[PDB]
RNA sequence: AUCGCUUCUCGGCCGGCUAAGAUCAAGUGUAGUAUCUGUUCUUAUCAGUUUAAUAUCUGAUGUCCUCUCGAGGAC
């Protein structure tokens, strides 16, 4: 029931809640959102809208590792995916989609605690200062 | 050199994008007044400020 | 004519009472008396578009009696 | 007096530890409206429908003959 589609509204306030409170705390910003889970905010971070997140073209080089890999250990994805640095999902697409092109008062009275100042070699007798 | 002998005889001898935007606004559209200089608007707005104007 | 530029003006004055003041003479058709963003106040000087040549030159003859705050005022034709 | 370094002084811009301490609220349907975003018409002319006028929609690119869209001739 409070599965569905993803929405530029809930994904930009997605952007903007991440950015506030960090990465860590999930419930705080699935609280803003209506009709989403903590979960399904965290997952929807680190699977897309994460800007570290490399959206384009594939180059020659990562079709090539890609191809390698999956054959290396066959179906594994979340394994392969760190090691071409893309998105499980993305490079699971490009695969099918590479096989699918290929064919109070102590203060104010009386003075708290007095020092009177030391005195030195010198008349402080004299002095006295004027009123405000 | 002839543009020069031209001149030196005939001077005197003492010097002095929204395409349908356009239609929508309901411009760029042939039109004329005929009591100015037989002139040419382009749109009904305009024209229709024509009415007060200076000229 | 159409237009003409205002010089000598203090920012208490802003488009409304050039809008008021010009049209006392004759009215302004188009406004333009620049707020400048960047400290947010005006320069005080104007630039005036009206409905044909004749109401601006008319306003060159009599326009520039205006004093803004007890201070002189410019208009020129543009 | 100047240059460089330094000292002092002044002015302007100028929230402790723990098991992360623990835990974490959504009614429905019938009608209907508004507000965001994205995308499409440089088409020339005429005829009709249509409009307050636009807009829009609907149709074709002076005629004949000859030769290989072009050329010539007769209007």
């Amino acid at each position: 029931i409070k599965g569905g589609v993803w929405r530029n509204t809930e994904d930009e306030i997605l952007k903007a809640a991440v950015m506030k409170y960090g990465k860590n705390q999930w419930s705080r910003i699935a609280s803003l959102l209506h009709r989403k889970s903590a979960k399904q905010c965290k997952a929807r971070w680190y699977e897309w809208l994460d800007p570290s997140i490399k959206k384009t073209e594939w180059s020659r080089e990562e079709e090539e590792k890609l191809l390698h890999l999956a054959k290396l250990m066959p179906t594994q994805w979340r394994t392969i995916a760190p090691i071409i640095g893309r998105t499980a999902a993305q490079c699971l697409e490009h695969y099918e989609f590479l096989l699918d092109k290929a064919a109070g008062v102590d203060y104010n009275a009386e003075i708290p605690f007095e020092k009177k100042p030391a005195l030195g070699f010198y008349d402080t007798s004299e002095e006295n200062y004027q009123a405000l | 050199e002839e543009e020069e002998q031209i001149s030196e005889s005939e001077s005197e001898d003492e010097e002095n994008i929204p395409y349908w935007l356009y239609k929508l606004h309901g411009l760029n559209i042939n039109y004329n007044c005929e009591i100015c200089g037989n002139y040419t608007y382009r749109g009904p707005k305009a024209f229709q400020r024509h009415f007060a104007e200076w000229r | 004519d159409a237009t003409v530029y205002v010089g000598g003006l203090d920012e208490k004055v802003s488009e409304p009472l050039l809008w008021e003041l010009f049209l006392q003479a004759g009215p302004v058709v188009n406004t333009h008396m620049p707020k400048d963003r960047v400290t947010g106040q005006h320069q005080g000087y104007g630039f005036v578009e009206f409905l044909s040549e004749e109401d601006a030159d008319y306003a060159i003859k009599i326009m520039n009696m205006i004093k803004l705050y007890g201070k002189p005022i410019r208009v020129n034709k543009a």
